[PDB]
């Protein structure tokens, strides 16, 4: 009770797998060399060539 | 108009315009743009010029 940090283990497996998906929905915001980030904009914006 | 080394330049805002009715009518120029495509520039509403 009075100690904590007992449950290591626990603890890294879900910070490794918040992590992951954090970073996962993290990386769909870059531009990856196009002109926008986001297609919506493209599809409104630019024509199909 | 003025020169080349003394291009003009000015700003157009707080007005609404259209670009179809000048579009349509092959008199001006030639048109060739680039980023937002010429048919589409009517629908959206880019801050100034």
């Amino acid at each position: 009770s009075s100690t904590a940090s007992a449950l290591g283990k626990l603890q890294d497996v879900v910070n490794q797998n918040a992590q992951a998906l954090n970073t996962l929905v993290k990386q769909l915001s870059s531009n990856f060399g196009a002109i926008s980030s986001v297609l919506n904009d493209i599809l409104s914006r630019l024509d199909p060539p | 108009f003025a020169s080349v080394y003394a291009w003009n330049r000015k700003r157009i805002s707080n007005c609404v315009a259209d670009y179809s009715v000048l579009y349509n009518s092959a008199s001006f120029s030639t048109f060739k743009c680039y980023g937002v495509s010429p048919t589409k520039l009517n629908d959206l509403c880019f801050t100034n010029v």
